[PDB]
RNA sequence: UUUUUUUACUUAUUCAAUGAAGCGGGGCUGGACUUGCGUCCAACUUCUGGAGUUAAGGUCC
């Protein structure tokens, strides 16, 4: 049995009755200027009309194809510092015993990176697959690169994460990565990935990449326009 | 390299892409301080040909002056 | 002078219902011909009470409850938006825009007459003390009544000392030397 | 309903093409005032 | 209302009747399903037909899983028209 | 395709307020008209110079 001395004291939170309870005022927080600036920058980029060469970067590889591309490219990460030291030690022993360094070291297969290097490989038509980060600032560093790949007949794909490409290339950030050639045990996987990119990304973004981006209205503007058009239809 | 493409694109200041980028960057730099630090050059080809290097000891400061 | 004579900020309570305040003091404001009323309201968001300073309408008294908001009654001292008052009502401290806390009809004996309404596009036609006709948003607030202290200028000042005492707390230029009493270097009327 | 079936199909398509981490955790702020966080000195 | 029939090909080994039904029941209700198989060996011919109760659900699933890279196979998912669906397509389903 | 007019919008710019506190769109309840169920409009405190603040309580653990 409950104590009869216990009582309920409900609070009426109407206008002019009780002190208002502490609510979630997160929609109305006076934010710091850097947070406000980045949010309004994103909002303004949505509100203005985006030319197609910039708006094409909104179309990106999906989760499955990005995971398959990273599953292939994780086998071809560049040589680390300790591995390079061990290789140089083996080559030094080979020189000491009087052999060429090519007699002890094998031809490497790595993911090619660096923006100038990748652009040179695309111009020389040596790249087999190009992955371009979707968030490069300034955007002019990569805004020509889909058109360059289309001119050279190179399969390209826009992918989420310059940091994600940096994890491939042991860096914080990579703007673009390229595959030129792989080993014989991964040639089939590379060809299947290239065909998958061609059939599931490029053919789907062939028509959307030529359109303008942005032009979206805010929430209150959309609601005002809906009220206006229903008012006009009723009247 | 890419910087040749950036040079030829930066020549075309009246194109749609460059015009949009200039508009949004003008808005952002107007909301920022009169003198503030840029974390990286917004025109890397121009900075590189004027002598900027990605080395500890090189800084970029963005400034606006009344015309 | 301690505090300016302004309404409360336009908040949720005044926009949707009403809030009650109590008149604690009616005080003389140096340099102003109209008395001021200190009114204490509750804060809806905290325990501490908030004290405001209004221009006192004639008939207001200490210990009186006044009500400010959309649903407030049509009574002297109450603050209502002009959309909630009928035509012909006289009001004081009328806002030009909702939230400027009072701009029109503020001196002693003066008021603003609510001439008409346009509910279709949300405006209110009013008549100012100068006789001008103005159109203001209907959600602009006004205190019902006439500013206290009317007939102040009916009495002659009768003395240079009384004029001096009037203007010394008012910072107006007194005494006033005529332009034609001046040298040509001082005034265009000089000479 | 047809709207419910369509919503189920859209949710399945979203899960297939983007994953299941569709939501984010956001702090509740009782005040409109932001303070500088206290860091190690 | 109108039922929907989806033809799916390039099936990887292991992606069979129960796997298909369980996967596409997330998209919507499946009324019929048949994987084309050889009668001499019982082995799958890497193609199947799925008959959903709802055509819009079938269409959404087909656009979702078209060109999907699964176990080295780029899946084919198309919607067959009601004019070109066969009356005896789901015999033995 | 370009040039004028007027005629809407908001994203530049401008003004004002606030402790950036309740804006916009829905849902619940009631009232009306309507059509035979869509709108708009209202939720909450008015006899008194008192007091109102540290959540009471419900329900799963």
């Amino acid at each position: 049995p409950k104590n009869p001395l216990l009582e309920k004291r409900p609070r009426n939170f109407g206008i002019g009755q009780d002190i208002q309870p502490k609510r979630n005022l997160s929609r109305m927080v006076k934010w710091p200027e850097y947070i406000r600036l980045q949010r309004q920058k994103k909002i303004l980029r949505m509100r203005l009309k985006v030319p197609p060469a910039i708006a094409q970067f909104q179309y990106t590889l999906d989760k499955n194809l990005a995971a398959q591309a990273f599953k292939l490219l994780n086998k071809y990460r560049p040589e680390t510092k300790q591995e390079k030291k061990e290789r140089l030690l083996r080559e030094a022993t080979a020189i000491k015993e009087g052999k060429k360094k090519e007699d002890v070291s094998k031809k490497p297969y790595t993911v090619k990176y660096g923006l100038n290097h990748v652009v040179g490989l695309i111009e020389n038509k040596k790249a087999s697959l190009v992955l371009i980060a979707n968030d490069v600032d300034p955007i002019e560093l990569v805004v020509f690169l889909p058109a360059l790949c289309r001119k050279m007949g190179i399969p390209y794909a826009i992918i989420k994460g310059k940091a994600r490409l940096g994890t491939l290339v042991h860096k914080k950030t990579a703007a673009v990565v390229a595959i030129t050639e792989v080993r014989s045990e991964d040639k089939n996987e590379l060809a299947k990935l290239i065909s998958a990119v061609k059939e599931g990304y490029l053919e789907k973004v062939e028509d959307t990449r030529k359109r303008w981006g942005g032009g979206i209205m805010g929430f209150k503007a959309q609601k005002r326009e809906e009220k206006r058009k229903k008012s006009l239809e009723t009247a | 390299g890419a910087l040749k493409y950036l040079e030829e694109l930066s020549k075309k200041k009246q194109s749609d892409v460059v015009r949009f980028l200039l508009r949004v960057r003008c808005w952002e730099y107007r909301q920022l301080n009169v003198i503030h630090r840029a974390s990286r050059p917004s025109r890397p080809d121009k900075a590189r040909r004027l002598g900027y290097k990605a080395k500890q000891g090189y800084v970029i400061y963005r400034v606006r002056v009344r015309r | 002078r301690k505090a300016p004579a302004k309404f409360r900020p336009l908040d949720y309570a005044e926009r949707h219902g009403y809030i009650r305040g109590i008149v604690k003091e009616i005080i003389h404001d140096p340099g102003r011909g109209a008395p001021l009323a200190r009114v204490v309201f509750r804060s809806p968001y905290k325990y501490k009470q908030i004290t405001e300073t209004f221009i006192a309408n004639e008939g207001m008294y200490t210990g009186q409850f006044i009500y400010a908001g959309k649903n407030a009654a049509l009574t002297v001292g109450n603050i209502l938006p002009l959309s909630s008052v009928p035509e012909g009502t006289v009001v004081s401290n009328v806002e030009e825009k909702p939230g400027d806390r009072g701009a029109l009809g503020r001196t002693s004996g003066n008021y603003v007459t609510v001439v008409g309404h346009n509910p279709d596009e949300g405006k209110t036609r009013i008549k100012l003390p100068s006789g001008a006709k103005k159109v203001v948003p209907s959600s602009s607030r006004g205190m019902i009544g006439i500013v206290a202290g009317g007939g102040r200028t009916d009495k002659p000042l009768l003395k240079a000392s009384r004029a001096k005492h009037k203007f010394a707390v008012k910072r107006n230029r007194w005494p006033k030397t005529r332009g034609v009493a001046m040298n040509p270097v001082d005034h265009p009327h000089g000479g | 309903s047809k709207a419910a079936k369509g919503a189920q199909a859209k949710k399945a398509a979203q899960a297939a093409l983007k994953g299941v981490h569709s939501h984010k955790k956001t702090k509740v702020r009782k005040s409109t005032t932001f303070h500088r966080p206290k860091t190690l000195v | 209302s109108q039922p929907g029939v989806m033809y799916i090909a390039r099936l990887p080994h292991g992606f069979y009747e129960h796997e298909l039904r369980g996967y596409f029941s997330q998209f919507g209700e499946i009324t019929r399903l048949r994987v084309v198989r050889n009668k001499k060996t019982g082995a799958s011919r890497h193609r199947a037909f799925i008959e959903f109760a709802d055509a819009e659900v079938a269409d959404i699933a087909a656009r979702t899983m078209d060109k999907y890279l699964l176990f080295g196979h780029i899946l084919t998912c198309k919607i067959v028209p009601p004019a070109q669906v066969h009356p005896d397509l789901f015999k033995g389903a």
